Parts: C-alpha cells; structure tokens; sequence
C-alpha cells in the first residue's frame, strides 16, 4: 500500500512562496538507521528554488565536521504539492508531499519509499511555536509512529554553504 | 557518497 497517497497536499501549493531556506526541526520515522544513530543527527538546512513546475532542492549539513551540500531535484508528478525523487539504480524512489505549511514559519513534509512513510517538520527560523510542535507530533501519531520514533535535530551547527569539494550532485543521472 | 533523505543519512 501507499500511505502517502492518503495524505492531502497543500491546497494550491505555491512553490514561489515555499522557496528559500528551511531549517530541519524533526523527523518522525520507523527507519532503523535513525533508531540506532538518531542521537547522532547533524543540523540540517534545506534550500528550495522553483524550476518550472519542479523544485531544485539543496540540503546543507556537516559530515565528519565538514559542511556538505547535496543537490537534488524534486520532480513534478503532475499533482500540485506532490514531488518525486527518482530512483537511482538499487536506490528506490522517494515520494514527497508538502502537506501543512504557511510558507512563512513552518512546513510539514511527508516522504515515502517502499511504502514506509516518514514525516519532517521544517521552520523558517527558531524557535518553533508550541502549536506547530504539537501539531507535528499529532501528524506523527496519525502516521502510526510512536513518540520513540520522533527525532529532534540540532538547533545549532548549521551550514550556510559548502565549497566545491563538498558538493554531492544527485541530479545528473 | 550517497544521501538517503528518508533517514537524513549521508553514507
């Protein structure tokens, strides 16, 4: 089954207003990696730029103390608010949906691969309102995930940029 | 190097 297909995308999703910088606040997921290495999370930043009906997305975060930039392309699936991170070899495709968001303070995104749903909360800046945090946890519960499957990411140590030697391009096939 | 966005994993 596809849990993400039951998720309603942000009505009349406007990529123009969604563009810019987003700070990753938390992830709700049953992923084994997070359960075992979640307490090792790095401050993560997302930078979005509309590319037609698709969205170019760069993710910034440190690896071994060094700032990296990952370049991806959220492809247009034909449905407003729904995007596709195409599969690459044995790497399965990742479906994405921008659900709740006011474009100006927070965004709730869902990601799905192999039928497993993951939920992410982003914020334009910190601190995040109690209302948004509680709202996000409510969505995590509705996604059949427990409180022990919620991981809050660092609030400091973010990367503003990366040099040419630390840019991972996952756009060019 | 690869990035799994579902688990915020860089490996």
């Amino acid at each position: 089954a596809s849990p993400i297909s039951t998720i309603q995308p942000k009505a009349n999703f406007d990529a123009q207003q969604f563009a810019g910088t987003w700070l990753l606040v938390a992830v709700g997921s049953a992923a084994r990696f997070l359960q075992e290495q979640g307490h090792r999370a790095e401050a993560t930043t997302l930078h979005v730029a509309p590319q037609g009906t698709a969205m170019a997305v760069s993710t910034f975060r440190k690896l071994d103390g060094i700032c990296w930039q990952v370049r991806q392309l959220y492809g247009d699936t034909g449905v407003l608010g729904r995007f596709l991170l195409q599969a690459r070899g044995a790497r399965g495709a990742v479906h994405v949906v921008v659900a709740e968001t006011d474009y100006q303070s927070f965004a709730v995104l869902y990601l799905e691969r192999a039928g497993q749903l993951s939920v992410k909360l982003y914020a334009r800046s910190l601190p995040v309102s109690d209302s948004v945090l509680s709202g996000f946890e409510q969505r995590v519960q509705e996604a059949h995930l427990t409180e022990d499957q919620i991981f809050y990411f660092p609030k400091y140590g973010f990367c503003e940029a990366a040099d040419q030697f630390h840019v991972l391009d996952e756009v060019r096939r | 190097l690869r990035y799994d966005s579902t688990a915020e994993r860089l490996y």
